């Protein structure tokens, strides 16, 4: 069967070309080993080692390595001769798009099985190696032995570390010598299923992955990705990680578009970004952008075009937090849900842990990790200490947070909006002194914050008669473009776009705020109550980005009139809102 | 003997004897150890000429190193000690000089990369102690002689495994009489695997045997290359499972690039690019183009852009002989609104210029600014906290929201720039750490904005030396009217819809072609201009302190560099004096 | 895996103030608060679960100590 | 492999130069050596320095008639054992009379000794009709202390030896050679008797057993090989008795860098030293010393595991000790051509700060600090500081923190702060009472660090008039006594103090006199010398 299956394999050939020996001799001499094949092509051109496959990859997939770096050998090294020893060999990559089973599947049936599974992955990258043919000398009979541990691909990250400890005059006659014995660096990854999926089963779904050579960041956020599903077990804890079925997987973790490997629509949205919510306008402009993302810009100057910065978007109860981040959630990749001061297992600079996979202190992923695609929402924001104000406010002031402590030096990038709400002190205290005030008072924090706002849910009045009827209510009682569908048109400008803003409108911007500088300047005349009339500087070009997000939903190269002029009436009533 | 390793011998063999300039230049170095009646004999080589000659051994050595490698020791022990039979010395390689280009981030050295040449670039801190453990050792048969050499082969030897068995210390080994050791005699090589860190700005143990001890100062980012493999004792035949030490052998040291900034920058030039920078700075209007090259998103106060591309240029800091290197760089503070002044004015040298690292004050001083003396758990043992600024070399730090200082930070201000680095005296040491960056400043008006209307008197509440203590002072404005505003509103938005960045490979360029150290007649006018400032506005603030004569030649001193001319323009001191009079008035 | 029965209720109501050594090994029925609580043990349970008890069990065992692991023994949920 | 690698230094060949190296010289008049040996065996000594002159002088004259420091540069040890015995081998016996009661363990031994020898020859002889140490005959520990620069001078040669170099640049193949070190000497423990030759009395067997004190590691050996009841099924078994064995005084310390011999980079270093024999007591912490022996690592793994490996801890055995500062030489030549150069006062007055022209005043008066030099140590009385303490007084303008850089890089030991760069404890001194002996140990407190040194200080005004104490401390110079955390002792500084002050309104007060912006109370000013406000 290894000579049908090392010919099989050599023609591999899916509805593209034989690229996977062109590409291959073209891409083993400087980085691409083993290209990604993707396993479309087993379905077809043998079906029973197909089924072969389908249930018992752990002893195959090795026959796959050998088969294809052979190939490899014969057409490289063919090259090499033609051109100019060992040719050291390749871990494939092999997946399929179609047949999916995320992490549905959890029982001990699975032991060598490969099920092109998609999933989310939080944190524990953790490193780690494993050899691949093992040299072990005799000490106490002289017995020289380089025997593997009887693969190098499908190796746990069945293979027993034992090593059979012979003729017993020494506590350890057979010893490892690992510079012979060659090995690879495998990190000891995590696997969780998708949240954000319709097909879910067995609500408690975990499992471990391996990263090989280049296995590494190469899955993000959001995308429907092929990976291994699960392969033997060195058999784990029992009464590590989690106890019951943990097992070290095999994975080789190909990574694509959602949908590829290589081989008028907003009359309606007039209202429907709110399809039960109600008015504010502003905030729900803001909800609207921050779903849409901003500018983005990498031309030559003397900085980053930045958008959506910050907001101080605290409010009481009752606006329904609950509503706000699920909806954000399902059309945002992953919602940040950051808790105040930790982010995630940790504070807000990320905290060292030191895992027992490595027995040593990783840099657990911060939210921060996680935060690139999605806004951060800050719940339990008033609780949180002032310790770190100055390491969020840094955070705000670039977008990354640079996490700096024993052992880990990393500025990890963030690049998203924020969200910072908590039911204010003194209950509505808020309404006496400025919109602010969820937290301590100090000039010094507001600093580096931006804008501030206040929400208006369906209960004002109930603070004069209907709180009697409200005690009462404890005694006696999409319609849109889907949440997928603008993640995906976010996608596709996060891809390629240019809808900037328009001169006639940004003068015009600026004309309603200079000339009511002067008309200020004329009426300083009448001495008005205003403490100081500030530089709405920074609040002016947040306004110019905000409708240049507006122009965004339109993809106009030039930003269309409507949305740039409807959002500068909703920011100058905000601003002067904020100015009475 | 198997035929693959003569086979190897002889390739190596015929490239050292290709280049017999460096068997000469071998050769004198050690009839010179001969006549001191030595050295680490590694050669410095490098693996380029060998793709000119060695087809084989050169497609072996990169592959498999453990392979190609202790066979070119071999030949060159035999090769050598023909070449020299005078006095009775490894006679290695030290492979430094090659293009390897891998590894360009230490944590992923192990993935790629498995039993290769591998180079790492990474910090140098919290070396370890040396370790001169012994290898070869001779002994004595209490009687009749006997006198008995041994090689302790083992597997923390360099590259090759050496049966890792006890060898510690054999007594009475073939003879009934006892052995006796026999110290010095013995050699004792430098087993100094120091702790590299990685490398911020894109922990391994390095053996630096015998002749890489201690070759860089704490703040190095290395560019060590090595052979990574793996070895040690995990316990897999105990009770304790776990895996195996892997770690990255020493072969070169190019370390931090020493004449120009650290080794990040790589501003080199080609002929085109030199042809570039001299069509440029023979003209002599490109010196205002450059505040458009410093204007991206705020306009007005070009001349603060003429101090940032001076501050840029490093000025003409001196090496006194038997005295202080005077100071010839630059710090200049700056102070404005908060909101505005400071981000855009910032974002330039934060983001764009060079090893600007961002300094808070208060915040991003970490664990100190300064330094600070740890004494830890982890090795029980105390080191030094060097600050980032004098952890950085050469560079500009940055430094926003400087009001927001702790008190003790108040004092390297002093020590980092008037004394040009810092030496500190605390409890248990006392050393003088280098600490030699020029500084931009940035402070917020510890009241909101009034730091331009109210006088600077306790104004961000630092008058005495704190505000002078800078060296050039700038302000923005803020009260503005009807056409600064609309002028604002017109570039922020042609913006949210003249080389900037290239500039880089001009600056270094010239503080490493030309300088123009000094001229007399610029002398005679900078002179009697100074007399006058110290004669006529002394009733302002008399911030006529003759420090701002130093940097009055500083100032003009990287204006000529920036200008590339090889003299100090009387002109240039007018430039000078007219940019003192803007930053007085 | 297994199942254990579980008992209604007694008459006697021993007060914690109230306890001898004639009550116990047998039925107790009291009350009282819960002070505090720990998580889930994995309690031990030719030292079957002495880990005191080794006669001459050990390579050394005149004075050169043997290890005994604390694992691969019987894990009982215990709070 | 096994190898035995010849080198050119051997013990037999060195065992006749050490036969004919004997007592045997002329200024050394009877040599030296003879008389030592008499003075050592009429029990008056016994450290019989070896210098190196005296061997070079005797190789010379055997080579003008018919290398041994470049054979010590390797072991300097198997010297010391050949060297010894046969000092041993030819030693005055008849020096001078001898009592049973004119000591203690003189007696005793020999009482020993002869009196196994009767039995021996009693016990031995009936059945025909346990080697004695020479380590247990010693009475005497003799050192070697290095050559001066003369005879390098006259006949270069491996002149390393006697050349001081600092810790930093011990070479790995400079482990095992006879080393020169200076620096400050610290946390040396207390005398400690470590064993030589450990006895074993049985009480049954009689034998006494003598075995040889290896690495500080050994091991209380076990039944006896005693004949007495051996040949049968009994053995009595054997123990230790301290009268029956023999110790020798032991003291650790470490040393550091002199701080002018530092990069401006990395950290100094520490060295242990294991003083031995009758050179104990003769060291103390803060002193420039020149101390000179082997340098060894001991084999000795930590936690005892399986692997062994070489953590390669370091000792300057000692061999000799040099305290400098209680010269005749190319040193004092040029001091009698400056002498002869004039003006050499003002001379220097210029020299100073030749950076700077301008303000000579204040230069004058720092050489006078320099050099400072003077003191009465009135004996049976008061002690008088005789150094000096000046102080300054203006504006950035006056660069004077750039003459305090100038000064303390031209003092030797010279420090520099600033006066809030270091808290009160932190500048004066920190202590720990250190758990493991529970003894003292000093953290570098600033002006202890500036002992013997001049302490620059700059923002002098800003110093927390709550820490002006230590300062104020100081003016009583060379004791700053320290009371707490269950420690009540005192470190002396002999420190001179140059401080950097400003006017409390800035530039300067002009309505108002002086001594107002001068805000230090005059307790302070009459402990300075001389206030120079520019
Ligand atoms: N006579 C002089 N010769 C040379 N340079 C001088 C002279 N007088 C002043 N300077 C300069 O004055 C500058 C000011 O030095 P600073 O150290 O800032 O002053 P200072 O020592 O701090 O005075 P304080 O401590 O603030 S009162 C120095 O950099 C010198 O170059």
């Amino acid at each position: 069967i290894i000579k049908s299956f090392k010919n099989f394999i050599l023609e591999f050939r899916l509805d593209s070309q034989f690229i996977y020996r062109d590409q291959l001799r073209n891409n083993i001499l400087v980085k691409n080993y083993s290209l990604t094949v993707n396993m479309e092509h087993l379905i077809g051109y043998n079906e029973d080692i197909y089924k072969k496959l389908s249930d018992e990859p752990s002893d195959i997939i090795p026959l796959f390595e050998t088969a294809i770096t052979q190939v490899a050998k014969r057409i490289s090294i063919l090259s090499r001769a033609q051109s100019a020893n060992s040719l050291p060999t390749f871990q494939l990559i092999l997946n399929s798009n179609a047949n999916q089973i995320p992490l549905r599947d959890l029982d001990s049936e699975h032991v060598s099985k490969i099920v092109r599974l998609s999933g989310i992955i939080i944190s524990t990258s953790v490193l780690s190696s494993r050899a691949t043919y093992l040299s072990i000398m005799c000490r106490n009979c002289r017995h020289t032995t380089s025997i593997t541990i009887n693969n190098f691909n499908s190796i746990t990250g069945s293979n027993i570390g034992d090593e059979s400890t012979k003729k017993n005059c020494g506590p350890d006659p057979y010893i490892i010598i690992h510079e012979s014995s060659k090995f690879i660096d495998q990190q000891f990854l995590k696997l969780q299923e998708i949240p954000e999926l319709v097909p879910v089963g067995e609500m408690p779904r975990n499992l471990t992955m391996t990263c090989d050579r280049y296995l590494t960041n190469k899955v993000i956020p959001g995308t429907r990705v092929t990976i291994v599903g699960i392969y033997s077990i060195y058999n784990s804890k029992n009464g590590s990680g989690v106890a019951i079925r943990t097992p070290y997987i095999k994975i080789l973790g190909i990574q694509s578009d959602v949908e590829t490997s290589s081989i008028k629509l907003y009359e309606i949205l007039t209202n429907s970004i709110a399809p039960s919510i109600f008015g504010n306008e502003d905030i729900k402009k803001a909800i609207v952008c921050l779903l849409m993302g901003g500018s983005k810009k990498i031309l030559p100057d003397g900085m980053r075009l930045r958008g959506d910065i910050n907001v101080l978007l605290l409010g009481d109860p009752g606006t329904a937090k609950s509503q706000l981040l699920k909806f954000v959630e399902k059309v945002s990749p992953i919602a940040v849900y950051t808790s105040g001061k930790g982010s995630s297992a940790a504070g807000l600079t990320a905290s060292v842990q030191r895992d027992p996979m490595t027995r040593e202190f990783y840099l657990e992923g911060g939210a921060m990790v996680l935060a690139d695609g999605g806004v951060v929402c800050i719940d339990e924001f008033d609780k949180m200490r002032d310790e770190d104000r100055v390491a969020i406010h840094e955070a705000m002031e670039q977008q990354t947070i640079s996490i700096a402590k024993a052992g880990i030096t990393t500025v990890l990038n963030s690049r998203t909006s924020v969200l910072a709400a908590a039911n204010p002190i003194y209950g509505r205290y808020d309404d006496l002194k400025s919109p602010g005030d969820n937290i301590d008072f100090q000039t010094t924090i507001l600093s580096r914050f931006d804008m501030i706002f206040i929400v208006k849910d369906d209960h004002n009045e109930e603070r004069d008669i209907s709180i009697a009827n409200h005690v009462i209510n404890i005694h006696t009682g999409g319609s849109e473009i889907s949440i997928e569908k603008m993640k995906r048109y976010i996608t596709y400008c996060r891809l390629k776009c240019a809808p900037r803003l328009s001169p006639q409108a940004a003068e015009k911007l600026s004309s309603n705020f200079v000339t009511i500088r002067k008309q200020l300047l004329i009426n300083e005349l009448e001495s008005t109550e205003r403490s100081s009339i500030p530089i709405t500087i920074r609040q002016l070009e947040a306004i110019i980005r905000i409708t240049e997000s507006l122009a965004k939903l339109e993809l106009s190269p030039i930003a269309q009139e409507r949305h740039v002029d409807e959002a500068i009436r909703l920011f100058q009533a905000s601003t002067m809102d904020a100015a009475s | 003997p198997d035929a693959v390793f003569g086979d190897r011998v002889r390739r190596f063999q015929e490239f050292l004897d290709t280049f017999t300039s460096y068997r000469d230049s071998v050769r004198s170095i050690q009839v010179y150890n001969s006549n001191n009646a030595i050295l680490p004999h590694r050669i410095i080589i490098s693996l380029d000429d060998l793709r000119e000659f060695d087809r084989s051994f050169w497609s072996g050595i990169l592959v498999e190193p453990a392979y190609f490698i202790p066979p070119a020791e071999k030949a060159l022990t035999d090769l050598a000690d023909s070449m020299d039979d005078v006095p009775h010395h490894p006679w290695k390689l030290s492979f430094k000089g090659s293009f390897g280009a891998h590894a360009l981030s230490p944590r992923t050295l192990t993935a790629q990369h498995l039993n290769k040449l591998v180079s790492v670039e990474g910090i140098v801190t919290k070396t370890s102690l040396v370790r001169p453990k012994l290898i070869r050792s001779v002994h004595y048969a209490a009687k009749t002689g006997r006198f008995h050499y041994r090689d302790y082969t083992d597997a923390t030897t360099t590259l090759t495994t050496r049966i890792p068995t006890p060898a510690i210390y054999p007594t009475e080994d073939t003879e009934g009489n006892k052995l006796t050791t026999e110290y010095g005699y013995s050699t004792f090589i430098d087993h100094q695997r120091i702790t590299v860190q990685e490398m911020p700005e894109m922990s391994i143990d390095v053996i630096l045997d015998d002749d890489l001890v201690d070759k860089t100062k704490p703040g190095d980012r290395v560019n060590v290359v090595g052979v990574f493999k793996s070895l040690g004792a995990g316990g897999m035949n105990q009770s304790n499972l776990i895996g195996f030490k892997t770690l990255i052998l020493g072969n070169t040291v190019y370390p931090l690039h020493a004449r120009s900034t650290g080794v990040a920058a790589r501003q080199m030039l080609t002929d085109f690019d030199i042809r570039n920078i001299n069509k440029l700075s023979k003209k002599k209007d490109i010196f205002d183009i450059l505040s458009q090259s410093l204007a991206p998103s705020i306009y007005g106060h070009d001349h603060i852009k003429k101090a940032i591309l001076l501050m840029l240029m490093g000025g003409v800091e001196k090496n006194l002989e038997n005295g202080s290197h005077l100071r010839g760089d630059i710090n200049i503070l700056m102070v404005g609104d908060p909101s505005t002044a400071k981000s855009q004015l910032l974002r330039f040298v934060l983001n764009t210029a060079s090893l600007a690292i961002a300094t808070t004050g208060r915040g991003s001083s970490g664990v100190g600014l300064t330094a600070a003396v740890t004494t830890d758990r982890e090795t029980g043992e105390r080191r030094l906290e060097a600050g980032a600024m004098v952890l950085a070399d050469r560079g500009v730090v940055c430094i926003d929201e400087f009001d927001k200082m702790t008190d003790v930070d108040r004092v390297a201000i002093h020590e980092v720039m008037e004394q040009q680095t810092v030496t500190i005296a605390k409890a248990g040491i006392h050393t003088t750490l280098n600490a030699r960056c020029s500084v931009i400043a940035a402070a917020n008006p510890v009241f909101g904005q009034y730091d331009v209307n109210r006088d600077p008197h306790q104004n961000i509440a630092l008058p005495d030396s704190l505000l002078s203590r800078f060296d050039l002072l700038f302000v923005v404005t803020d009260d503005i009217n009807e056409i600064r505003d609309r002028s604002i509103s017109e570039h922020v938005l042609r913006t949210h819809r003249v080389t900037i960045p290239f500039l880089r490979k001009y600056v270094q360029y010239a503080k490493e072609r030309v300088i123009p150290q000094l001229t007399q007649e610029a002398i005679n006018v900078i002179v009697k201009n100074y007399t006058d400032l110290r004669n006529d506005d002394n009733t302002k603030k008399s911030p006529i302190t003759a420090r701002t004569l130093e940097t009055l030649i500083r100032l003009a001193t990287a204006h000529a560099k920036v200008r590339l001319s090889k003299t100090v323009n009387k002109v240039d001191a007018k430039v000078a004096a007219n940019l003192l009079r803007f930053a007085l008035l | 895996s297994e199942i254990h029965v579980r008992i209604s209720d007694f008459p006697t109501i021993y007060s914690l103030r109230e306890l001898r050594e004639s009550n116990l090994s047998s039925l107790v029925r009291v009350t009282g608060v819960v002070t505090r609580r720990t998580g889930v043990f994995p309690q031990l349970k030719q030292d079957s679960n002495e880990e005191i008890r080794i006669s001459f069990c050990t390579n050394c065992k005149s004075k050169g100590p043997f290890r005994v692991n604390g694992e691969k023994t019987v894990y009982r949920n215990y709070q | 492999a096994l190898p035995s690698i010849q080198l050119p230094v051997d013990y037999n060949n060195l065992f006749n130069e050490i036969t004919d190296f004997l007592v045997t010289f002329k200024q050394d008049k009877g040599p030296k050596y003879m008389a030592m040996l008499q003075k050592v065996a009429n029990r008056e000594l016994n450290s019989v320095i070896i210098d190196l002159d005296d061997i070079l002088q005797y190789q010379n004259e055997k080579f003008l008639q018919g290398d041994l420091v470049s054979a010590i540069q390797q072991n300097a040890n198997h010297f010391t054992e050949l060297f010894c015995r046969a000092i041993d081998n030819n030693m005055p016996l008849p020096t001078k009379e001898i009592d049973y009661k004119d000591d203690v363990l003189d007696v005793i031994l020999n009482q020993r000794r002869l009196r196994n020898e009767r039995m021996l020859s009693d016990r031995t002889n009936e059945i025909r009709s346990e080697l004695f140490p020479p380590n247990l005959t010693r009475r005497y520990f003799l050192y070697f202390k290095p050559l001066s620069q003369n005879c390098a001078r006259r006949y270069r040669k491996k002149a390393i030896s006697s050349k001081p170099l600092s810790v930093r640049q011990i070479k790995g193949d400079f482990l095992g050679q006879l080393i020169t070190v200076r620096g400050i000497i610290t946390r040396v423990s207390d005398v400690k008797p470590a064993v030589e030759v450990i006895a074993y009395t049985c009480d049954q067997c009689g034998y006494e057993v003598f075995q040889e004190v290896n690495s500080r590691t050994f091991t209380p050996l076990s039944e006896c090989t005693s004949e007495e009841c051996s040949q049968n099924q009994t053995k009595g078994q054997l123990f230790m008795s301290t009268r029956a064995s023999k110790f020798s005084a032991f003291q650790e310390c470490k040393i550091q860098e002199l701080s002018q011999q530092v990069p401006v980079g990395h950290i100094p270093r520490s060295l242990n030293i294991h003083v031995n024999g009758t050179l104990v007591r003769s060291l103390s912490p803060g002193d420039i010393v020149d101390v000179t022996g082997i340098f060894l690592p001991a084999p000795y793994t930590g936690f005892k595991a399986l692997k062994a490996g070489l953590l390669t801890e370091t000792y300057l055995e000692a061999q000799f000790v040099r305290q400098h500062k209680k010269l005749t030489s190319d040193v004092e030549e040029r001091v009698m051509e400056l002498i002869t150069s004039g003006d050499v006062y003002n001379r220097l007055a210029k020299s100073i700060a030749p950076e700077i022209y301008g303000n000579l005043d204040v230069k004058k008066a720092l050489l006078l600090l320099l050099v400072g030099g003077v003191d009465k140590r009135v004996g049976d009385g008061m002690k008088i500081r005789g150094d000096i303490n000046v102080c300054l007084m203006g504006d950035p303008g006056v660069a004077k923190s750039q003459l305090l850089k100038a000064i303390c890089k031209i003092s030797p030991r010279g420090v520099y702060t600033t006066g809030k760069g270091s808290s009160g404890v932190g500048l004066t001194a920190a202590v720990m009472k250190d758990p493991v002996t529970d003894e003292m140990i000093l953290e570098g407190g600033a002006l202890v660090l500036a002992d013997n040194g001049i302490c620059c200080i700059d923002e002098f005004d800003k110093m927390d008039e709550s820490d002006r104490t230590a300062i104020h401390e100081v003016m009583e110079q060379q004791t700053i006594s320290i009371s707490k955390a269950g420690i009540n002792t005192t470190l002396n500084a002999r420190t001179s103090i140059l401080a950097a002050a400003n006017p409390l309104y800035g530039r300067y007060n002009p309505r108002l006199s002086p001594l107002d912006n001068i805000n230090l109370p005059a307790a302070l000013l009459s402990r300075f010398d001389i206030l120079f406000l520019m």
